[PDB]
This record gives C-alpha cells, structure tokens and sequence, in this order.
RNA sequence: CAGAUUGAGAGCUCUUUCUUGAUUUUGUGGGUGGUGGUGCAUGGCCGUUCUUAGUUGGUGGAGUGAUUUGUCUGCUUAAUUGCGAUAACGAACGAGACCUUAACCUACUAAAUAGUGCUGCUAGCAUUUGCUGGUAUAGUCACUUCUUAGAGGGACUAUCGAUUUCAAGUCGAUGGAAGUUUGAGGCAAUAACAGGUCUGUGAUGCCCUUAGACGUUCUGGGCCGCACGCGCGCUACACUGACGGAGCCAGCGAGUAUAAGCCUUGGCCGAGAGGUCUGGGAAAUCUUGUGAAACUCCGUCGUGCUGGGGAUAGAGCAUUGUAAUUGUUGCUCUUCAACGAGGAAUUCCUAGUAAGCGCAAGUCAUCAGCUUGCGUUGAUUACGUCCCUGCCCUUUGUACACACCG
C-alpha cells in the first residue's frame, strides 16, 4: 500500500488525527489569530485542528513531487480574492504559515532541505506516511 | 553660437581627416563621442558650415549626416593654415570596387 | 454550399474533350492522372478538378453531357 | 515483453497510456482509477471497463500519465487512452478477429472512446469579448 | 584541441535557407565519416505585434496583427574545432546567422 | 481674446 | 439530477426516470396559438405544435418552474426539481408548467 | 489633363518619350597628402 | 547657475524619458523587443523590419 | 552587447529599415531601388540597386567613399567591417521605386502630368511588366486636389499573389 | 563667488570689480522652431458605402448618336456562382482560387534545451519476482507515441438513397479526424465621402507668432475639478449561494551587464502587504507543470438587508518614485450605504458558439474595473422568413447632375 492508493481527502483527515494525537508537532502561538491568506476575509473555522490538517496536506503534497518550495505552497493554497467592485484575482497564501509548517515538520521528521532548492521528503518520511495509508482503508 | 576657439578647432580636424561627421540630435549631450566637446556645439558649428555651403547635411531617424564639400576642403586648407597637402580621408582616392 | 466555380468547371470539361479514353469513374485514379496531364498550382485545386471531372464521367455513362 | 503505448486527447488534455502484459494494473498518474477526483464522472472511465467485461484486462496492465487541459477535459483524454490502448494491444498481440469485436461494442456505445473529438477553441476576434460576441452597440 | 563535441545553433526568419544550410552541413557530415546529431527542430517563436490601423483616433476599431516567426535549430557534431568551422564557411548564407559553442 | 497680458 | 432522482424514488417508489418520461409527455402543450399579426394589428391564429417543440418546451417549462421555486427558499434545488417533476408527471394542476401547458392549449381553443 | 487635347499629346508625347527612352537606354545597356604624418612628424 | 536649472528635471523612467526612433514622439510608443518606435512609424516600416500580416 | 534571439533578429530588421530610408533621402535623384544586406564573416556586404551607379560612384568614387564613412561613424562599426557596392538595376522598367523617383524628377521640372504619366506606363510595359497602374493625387495650380488612375495591361488585386508578383 | 533680491545654491536682476577674448553685442535683410490655425488648401494612412457582390473591355447585333445587349424570365448558391434560357459568342478584375492558423498521420527525418522503456545506483509498503518514487549532461543505452517542426500524404461532398428542368444543386445516412466554403482569419474590385487626422512624423502649401515667443526650459497647479443628462463596463442583489478547510487541472506569451537595472525560484524574517541573502535564465534549459479561477469534496451558515453586497470613512503597516497632499497601488482592524432581479426602450449571439471563469501581452518606476489574445467549465433554441430594420437589384417618375445638404 502507498499514499497514491488511498483517496487524498480522507487520508489527510487520518494524518491530521495522528499528528494531533502524536502531539510532537510544534504549533506557533498565533494559530488562533491569523488568517491563512491575504485573500481570505475570515480565520479558519476549525481553530484547534486547522494547523494539523494543513501540515498533513503539505506533507502529502510534497510526497508526490520533487523539491517544491515554500513560495509554491503559497500559490497552491491561495485562491481568488474578493475585491469589492474590481474583478476577482488569484492571490498567494501567507508565507509564515507555510514556512512554519515545513520548519515545524522538519524537526518532527518526514522532510529535509533538498539539494537544488525545495524540500524533499525524508528517508523516514516515506516509511510513516505509507503506514498512515494502511490504517486508513481497513474500514 | 559661442564656441571656444579651442573646441571649434577640434571640430575642424574631425571634419577634415574623415570628412564626414555624424551627430545625434540631443542638445544637452555632454560628448558627441568623437569630438570631445558638447554635442550641441557640433550641430551648430556644422549648421554654419552647411549654411555657408561647405558641408551637406542630411537628416534621417533623428540623426545628422554631415558630408564635406569639395569647396570646403579648400576653406579648411587656408583657415586652418594647414599644408596644401590635404586629402582628408574620404578624398584619399581609394578608388571603388567593381 | 458546394457550388463549383468556373475555373474548375471549364478546366474539367477541357480534360474530358481531350483525354476521355484515359479517364475513369474513380476519383483516386483521376487525381493521379490529372497531375501528369495538367499543370495545377495547388493541391486543393488538383483534387477539386478531378472530383468534378469524375462527376461528369459518371454522368456521361448515363447519357450525353452538355459542353463536351 | 508485449508492450504497446498509445494516447487519447481532448481540447488540450492528453493522456498517454502504456499497456503492458501482466496481472491487470490500471492506474491514473500512478493512482488507481477507483479514486478519480471527478467523482461525478467516475463512470466515464468505468465505461470502457464494464462494456467489454473486466476479464479482458487480466493479462494486461495499464499506466497512464494525463497532462494538460482541465479537470473534465482530462477524464475524456484518459478514457480514450484506455480504450485505444486495449484495441492497439489486441491488433498487435492477439488475432484481429477479437480486435474488431472489441472495437464494435465501444463504437456502438460512444464514438469518443476511440475517435478523438476534433473540436478546438475558436480564436477571439477584435470588436468583442469572445469569438462571436461583440461589444454592445449604442446609437 | 583535437576531437570535440561541438554545438552549432542556427536561428533565422526563413526556413528554406535554414534547412539548406542544415541539410548541407548534414550532407558534408556524411561523406566525412563524422557522427552527427540533428537537426533538432526547436519550438518556433511567434513574435506578434497588434497595433491600431488608424494613425489618428477615428473610425471602427480595426487592428493590424503583424508577425515575425523565429526558428532555431541546433546540430551536434563530433569533430575537431578546425573541421567544424570550415564547414560553416562552406554553408554561409546571408539570412542565417551562426554561433558556435563548445 | 487670449493675448498675453503682463503684470510684472 | 442525481439527487432529484433519489427523492423521486423515495416518493411513490416508482422508477425515477419513468416519472421523468411521464412528466415530459404531460407537460408539453399540444396546440399553441401563434401570432400572425400583419404589421401592428392583433390577429391571433390557432396552430398545431410539432412533437420536437412539444418535447423540448416541456423541459424548458419544467426546469424554469424548479428554478423559481428554489429561489430564496430553504428547499434545495434538487428537491424543488423533484417536487416539480412528480406533480407534473401525474398531471396535477398545482405544479408549474402544467398551469402553462393548460393555458397554452386553452388559448388555442379560443382561436378556432 | 482635362482637355480633349493634352490627351492627344499626353499619349503621343508620352509614348514617343518611352519608345525613345527604352530603346535608347536598352541599347547603351548591353555595351559589351594623408594627414597623420603631417600631424605627428613634429621633429 | 543657469546650467544647474536648464533641463535639470529628471527625464528617466518616464514617457518623456524615451522617444520614437523615427519621429521622436512621446505618445503611442512600442517597447516590445526593444523597438522603441511610435505605432504610426512602425506601420510605415513594418515590412522593412520584417513584420508581415498573415492571420 | 549580449542580446536575446527575439530582440536580435528584430534589431537586424530595424537596422535595415533605417538604412533603407537613408538612401532614399540621399540618393533620391539617382533612382534608388532597394538595398540588400549580405552578412558575411568579418565583412558586411551591402548591395544597393540604383538606376545610376555613377552618381553614387562619382569623381573617383568620392561619394561612395564619403558615403560608407557616414555608416562607420554612425553605427560604431569597424572601418574594415563594411563594404558597399553599387550595382546597376538590370531592368529599370520593372522597378516601381525607380519609376516613382524618375517621375518626381520630371514633375518637379514642370513637365505636364499626362506626358509624364504615360512615360512610365509605356516604359513599364516596354520592360515586360504584366500590368501597371499609377495614381497621382494632390494639387496642381488649382486649389482643389484630384486623383487620376492610369491603368494598363493585366493587374491582380486580392490574395497572396499581390505580395509575390 | 559674497550680500540684496528670488519659490529656488536662476550672475534672472541689483551693489561688487574679477574673468574670457573677436567665437561674439546693436540695426537691415534673411532665417529657423512651433501639441499655434486651416483635414474647407494637401500627401500618406485609416474608417465608411462593403466585404454587400459588384465592375469591365474584344468581336458580333440594335441605335445618327450619347448609349444599350452581352451584365437575363426561372432554379441554385455565401457569392454576377453555377445550371439553364438566350443577339449574342468568347473573356478579365472582384468573388473564388491564394496565404496563415487549429484539428489527423504508431508512414519518413531526427532530437542530453522534449518525452518514454530498459538499465546502472537508489528509497518506502506487502514480502512472490509486485506497487509508488528519487537519482542518471556518461547507462559514452534502445525508441520517436505522447512534445517540437520540414518534406509529404489526407477531403474532392467520396459511395449509396431520395427530390430537381434529372441540370446546377439540396436534404439524409455509411465510411471518416475532418462532410456548416472542414473551423477561423489575412488580402480584397470600379470609382467615391468636403468622413477623421497638419496633436505621429526633420510629410507638407498658406496664414499667425518668432526674444516680454504661441519656440524651448524650470517650479507649482490642471487635464480627476460637481446642483445635473447620456454611453462603453465591474461588483452585486444570494441557498444552483457565501464563507472555512481539503482536492487541484490549461494555453497564448515575456524576460538583463558597469547596467542605471529584466523574469525571478530557493533559503531566512513578516498575520499580511513586503523585506533580505544566494542562485538559474539573453532562454523547449530557469522563473514554469506559470499546482489560475470558476470547479469538486467535507463542514459552518439557514431565508435575516443575514455570514448576500462592500460603497463611504477613521486609524495603522509596506512598495514604486526626486516628489503620493486631491488618499498611485497593496495589506490590517473598524465603519457596512443603495441594491430585495429593474418602466418605456434597446444590444450581442447558432457549436466548443452564447454565457460565465480566470491567465499572459500592450500601456507600465508604480497603478487594468480597458483593450489584444489564450485556455478551463460549457449550454437553450432556429437552421427559417421578409413581418420590423438596413442594404443590393429590376421597373418606374424627375424641372436634380455642385446630383435632395438639389
Ligand atoms: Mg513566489
Ligand atoms: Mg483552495
Ligand atoms: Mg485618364
Ligand atoms: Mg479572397
Ligand atoms: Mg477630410
Ligand atoms: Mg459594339
Ligand atoms: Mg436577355
Ligand atoms: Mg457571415
Ligand atoms: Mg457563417
Ligand atoms: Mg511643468
Ligand atoms: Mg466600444
Ligand atoms: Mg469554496
Ligand atoms: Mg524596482
Ligand atoms: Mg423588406
Ligand atoms: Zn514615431
């Protein structure tokens, strides 16, 4: 079983639960205050768990690719901003939230700074994510 | 135009010896890149020469093309007090190629 | 519409009056034949002439045609 | 071994299908077809399967890589690559009598399984915001 | 400075002279027993400029659409540097410019 | 109409 | 559509697409009064309705009624469409697109 | 050239000009002390 | 004195910072591919430069 | 200096456009037809087509020597890197540029338009042109301006061939 | 220089005596420069009649003639385009042909700036030899299918049914990548308009001005100014929706050096906007798979001027630029207005079309609610007519021909 053999949407809900129950991920102190993007108008509705779920998405997204940077992560989770009377536009997400997640994730494992830029997945990152996939599909 | 005698001289030993002169149309340019003087001086000094039938002036794409008349070689022969061995450079009879 | 023009209508009937024995009822054979019979400047015009010549040939076997 | 490689196309989406001899592996960009994200269109790629019967895929494994186009446009490119790959494998490594049988059922159901749609976007012309639409006129 | 894998990059606006020089060099790289790679057709670049037809500002809004296609081809040769340069002078054409990189 | 009129 | 069929299934237990076919044949007006006015004057004339226009006007009327019933209404569009199709399938005059169908064929009777 | 004449001469003078000029031009066509030394040798 | 005032205002990064190659105009300049030509001068030189109308 | 491919091929074209107008203004009286820029190693061959290659190469080639100097001094080119050749146009009647410049030298001499207009209609056809049409528009002594077309032979108007023939 | 003066560290001017040296000061002529006037003096260009389908000569017939027929009753077509009728016969321009682009080619030609399978080397999961990856500019591999582009091929309404003057054609199927001129454009006739531009031109004739300039330059303001009428548009009036998370797919393009600073990844700071340090790319190599938005899934909201809508305004934080005040623009909090689907009227549109939805390029130091293109999702309804409206043709009337603006 691999990460690619399980649906993405319910895999993240399972990896989010583990990272919260594991408790080793260091959560910055502003997670209850900040909004994810400048294009957003309200903070996330899942105040206690949104950071864990986003870190699960970042870890899973990096698994399928090669040397994705933190600037690319802002573009990925960014959306259309609601300019009032001007037309909509795509705006990048917050840099600190994405940079903190990968930095928080780097001393808890799964990733490391990759050569030629970006952040690769760690030697142990494949080992424990593939584990989560197995504990996802038994039901 | 008020040109110092010394700066006007260099304008004459450039229009003689290479009897053609090119000057970009910018009056405030510090240096015409081939006569160490103001660019405006070159235009107005040669505007007098074409005004007195010593150089042809042609203008195309914001550029001045000054060429020396046969009557102008004799004028710089005497006023410059140069030897009557002239042949600036475009008159050295290099002869064309067929 | 698919109305052929005069540059293809008159050029096709000149072919029939001149090379009827070598012509046929097949477009593919006619298309190759007209490349050695006529000097056609463009491929599209070559196909157009042979396609109307074939129609006239197909019509000649059913009776007399006008213009040939 | 017995390997054939084909491709299907929609507007811009192109899905390259590799059909090899094997146990019947059918993946979308390295992911099982049972997890396509256009959920409402999951039966579009199920159509080339259930029409002939899953027994035809015992001996062949299919791995496609679909890029370009959009979310919906990629599904039609994928289902075409699968359908064309199965036919191309039979023509080369099976008798042509079976290949003509398979080609008959697919065409009798939907032409787009084997024949690529030739529609492309019309260019925009000045004097309007679209191909045929024009700026509103005033008198 | 003996044998050398040398790349020649060809760019021009017109394809006939580009393909003649490209084919002539490939031909000359055939009778000379020189292994060759090419020609490689790079994706053509369409330099498009869309201006207004009217020199003034009156009339229907009509636009010109000028174009300048640039085609680029690279050919890889395995020969000493003296040999490759003289091939270039053999296939010199006014329209096509040549740059040689080791 | 117009006509540059001076003050100084 | 996927959700509407399930609602049509839990109600009346019939085949949802059988109800759809019944609702379309019962919603298309069979005679509409076209206008034949000669440049300004009213001159209404009763004419017949083609099967194609009869079928495809039923779909136009069925979806228009569902759209307006779900506007500013807690009932969702899938279950507003479900309410519209079931009522029109059984020919009830309560449904939209059955009022319209009767009114079209009623005016045509007042033109012959 | 708005007159009924000047088209008499516009044509006859124009055509004899070209016939005389194409033929005349088409038969002739075949056929078959420095400075630096003065401003440096300041000995 | 006067030389420090005459033509003293900066004339960079502006529309007056550049001009047409041909007519030295400031409006309707084309900067793509470093043309630096007015849109009117471009039309009368487009064939010479190598720009043609195809589509 | 280091210039990209898109901006380099465009620069070569722009250089040609400015050079062509320079000859039209300077050598208008000598029937300038066109210019061909033949790039070559170390040398820059420039072939100019004019009705009269004596006015360009006059008084021991004084003008051509004094004219090539105006290009070395204006484009910062090496003195040996450019060579200019003057070539006679073979068929003067088939060059509309020569015919238009020649007409101007006649109209400016006070010759009547009708005699001048028919002088190019027959010279073009005499050279073997399939067709020719001359339009002259403007004002002549009269306050109102007018245009007159003088056609001859066969002329095509629409499609690609007008760009070819 | 210094002081006065000045908005000014303008010797502009005034006190002040220094400096330069026949370049130059005054008058005459003559110039020159004008985004000054005249598009009702002009060139060139463009728009329009009109992209509708129209225009023209040779011979022959008619007429004293100017002229006419040819250039037409009918059918057909997008078409003066064809069949046909025929004092006409035989032709040219325009249309069509032509050119560019998009869709097909497992058939050629190759590709380490494209991709793939194997193979070296390598990771995770079940251990069956399997499934996902990373790496690979020496594996000194194999291949051209996807990608690119050059030489070609392919569609000509092909075959078969109907109707028709059995003609031009039209409508259906089958095959087909493509059967609406295959889709879309580029070019585009004979003349012409007092159409628009001398505010694109060192394109111009003439008139005006030319030293207290209407030339040019510096400083500041204005082109944004606000009781009002109108046009091209953007957000919206909600639940087929707003938010909050999660999923996550394009194409057209552009990009620099001793500059006067280009596209900018990656790392590190910042809630953001943004800052900083390095590196790649003059480019199928790097930005870039531009991981775009609509969209899809799971949640909160629950018909409420409500979490729709986001004007107006207060306070604060950054970027560009000499300079942001009359907020250039971006970000944060708060303030949260009309609008609850719009009268008489009126616009655009027939298939990857309309409608949404974003993205790039132009303008650009900064600013896109604008244009030019591109792609994503993707329909309803005709495939007909002259009823309205505009244009074309024929007949007809005319005291018009500067042609009804007569
Ligand atoms: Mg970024
Ligand atoms: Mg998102
Ligand atoms: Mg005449
Ligand atoms: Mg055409
Ligand atoms: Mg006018
Ligand atoms: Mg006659
Ligand atoms: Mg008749
Ligand atoms: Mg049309
Ligand atoms: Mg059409
Ligand atoms: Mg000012
Ligand atoms: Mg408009
Ligand atoms: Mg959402
Ligand atoms: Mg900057
Ligand atoms: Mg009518
Ligand atoms: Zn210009």
């Amino acid at each position: 079983v691999s990460v690619r053999d399980v649906p993405a949407q319910d895999f993240i809900n399972a990896y989010a639960q583990f990272l919260q129950r594991q408790g080793k991920l260091e959560v910055p102190g502003y997670v209850d205050i900040v909004k994810t993007s400048a294009g957003n108008d309200l903070p996330p509705q899942e105040a206690e768990t949104w950071f864990y779920k986003r870190a699960a998405s970042i870890a899973r997204h990096i698994y399928l690719r090669k040397q994705v940077g933190v600037g690319a992560l802002n573009k990925l989770y960014g959306g259309a901003k609601n300019r009032g009377f001007r037309p909509h536009k795509h705006v990048d997400a917050s840099g600190s939230i994405n940079r903190k997640c990968v930095q928080a994730l780097q001393k808890i494992g799964v990733l490391e700074i990759s050569p030629k830029g970006g952040r690769r997945i760690s030697e142990n990152g494949q080992r424990d994510l593939d584990r989560i996939a197995a504990q996802t599909l038994e039901e | 135009m008020l040109i110092p005698k010394e700066d006007r001289k260099k304008i004459h030993q450039y229009l003689f010896q290479e009897g053609v002169v090119v000057a970009k149309k910018d009056f405030n340019q510090p240096k015409h890149d081939e006569i160490d003087t103001r660019n405006l001086f070159v235009i107005k000094a040669l505007q007098s020469l074409t005004s007195k039938g010593y150089v042809k002036t042609q203008f195309s794409w914001q550029y001045y093309y000054y060429t020396l008349t046969d009557e102008g070689v004799e004028f710089l022969r005497t006023e410059l007090n140069i030897p009557e061995g002239i042949l600036p450079l475009t008159r050295l009879k290099n002869a064309p190629a067929e | 519409g698919r109305v052929r023009t005069k540059t293809v209508k008159r050029a096709s009937k000149v072919l029939i009056e001149r090379f009827y024995p070598k012509l046929t009822l097949d477009f593919e054979t006619n298309k190759r034949l007209t490349s050695e019979i006529a000097v056609i400047q463009s491929k599209r015009l070559r196909n157009k002439i042979a396609g109307y010549t074939t129609h006239l040939m197909k019509r000649i076997q059913k009776g007399p045609v006008r213009g040939i | 071994t017995q390997s054939v490689q084909t491709f299907g196309k929609k507007k811009t989406a192109t899905a390259v299908a590799h059909v090899k001899a094997g146990k019947g592996l059918i993946k979308i960009n390295g992911s099982p077809i049972t997890l396509v994200q256009p959920e409402i269109l999951r039966f579009k790629v199920y159509e080339p399967l259930t029409l002939v019967g899953l027994d035809k895929f015992q001996g062949i494994d299919i791995r496609v890589k679909v890029t370009g186009g959009g979310h919906v446009s990629q599904v039609y490119a994928i289902r075409q690559a699968i359908a064309k790959g199965l036919v191309a494998y039979h023509q080369k490594y099976v008798d042509e009598a079976s290949k003509n049988e398979l080609k008959k059922i697919f065409a009798s159901y939907d032409k787009t399984l084997l024949v690529a749609d030739s529609r492309r976007m019309e260019p925009k012309k000045f004097g309007g915001r679209g191909a045929r639409a024009r700026f509103q006129k005033s008198y | 400075q003996q044998i050398h894998k040398i790349r020649i990059t060809l760019t021009s606006t017109k394809v006939k002279q580009l393909e003649n020089v490209s084919a002539n060099i490939i031909r000359n790289a055939a009778q000379y027993n020189i292994v060759k790679k090419g020609p490689v057709r790079m994706p053509t670049k369409v330099l498009k400029i869309t201006t207004r037809k009217t020199p003034n500002g009156e009339g229907s809004k009509t636009w010109d659409a000028y174009e300048m296609r640039i085609h680029k081809r690279v050919i890889d040769l395995q020969a000493p540097a003296s040999t490759v340069k003289r091939i270039t002078q053999i296939t010199i054409e006014p329209g096509v410019d040549v740059e040689v990189t080791i | 109409r117009k006509k540059k009129v001076y003050t100084t | 559509v996927k959700h509407a069929l399930e609602i049509i299934h839990v109600l009346t237990e019939q085949n949802p697409i059988q109800v759809v076919v019944d609702a379309i044949v019962n919603s298309g007006a069979r005679e509409d009064s076209t206008r034949i006015g000669s440049s300004g004057t009213v001159r209404r004339q009763a004419v017949d309705v083609s099967p194609l226009r009869r079928v495809n006007q039923a779909i136009a009327l069925l979806t228009i009624g569902a759209r307006e019933a779900s506007f500013r209404n807690i009932k969702t569009i899938a279950e507003c469409l479900a309410e519209e199709l079931i009522n029109a399938a059984k020919g009830s005059s309560t449904s939209y697109a059955i009022k319209k169908k009767d009114e079209l064929e009623r005016v045509a009777k007042s033109n012959r | 050239g708005q007159s009924d004449k000047r088209e008499l001469e516009g044509e006859v003078e124009g055509t004899e000009d070209a016939e005389a000029e194409l033929e005349a031009e088409a038969e002739e066509n075949d056929e078959s002390y420095l400075a630096e030394l003065e401003l440096s040798k300041q000995e | 004195a006067h030389e420090n005032v005459w033509f003293s205002h900066p004339r960079n990064f502006g529309k007056g910072s550049r001009q047409c190659r041909h007519c030295s105009s400031h409006s309707g300049l084309i900067r793509k591919y470093g043309l630096d030509l007015c849109r009117q001068c471009f039309r009368e030189k487009a064939a010479d430069i190598g720009f043609n109308k195809y589509r | 200096a280091i210039l990209s491919k898109k901006k380099k091929l465009v620069a070569d074209g722009v250089f040609y456009a400015e050079l062509n107008e320079f000859f039209t203004r300077e050598l208008a009286e000598q029937g300038y037809a066109g210019v061909e820029v033949r790039k070559t190693p170390s040398k820059l061959e420039v072939i100019v087509k004019a009705s009269n290659t004596q006015g360009v190469l006059g008084e021991q080639g004084r003008r051509i020597h004094e004219l090539t100097s105006l290009i070395v001094k204006r484009f910062k080119l090496s003195p040996e890197g450019i060579a200019i050749y003057a070539e006679r146009v073979e068929e003067r009647g088939l060059s509309a540029a020569v015919q238009a410049e020649a007409l101007k030298a006649k109209l400016l001499s006070g010759l009547p338009i009708r005699r001048a207009a028919y002088g190019v209609l027959r010279f073009a056809m005499g050279a073997g042109a399939k067709g020719v049409e001359v339009v002259i528009s403007g004002k002549l002594r009269a306050a109102r301006a007018k245009s007159q077309k003088y056609a001859d032979g066969f002329m095509i108007h629409s499609g690609q061939p007008t760009r070819d023939f």
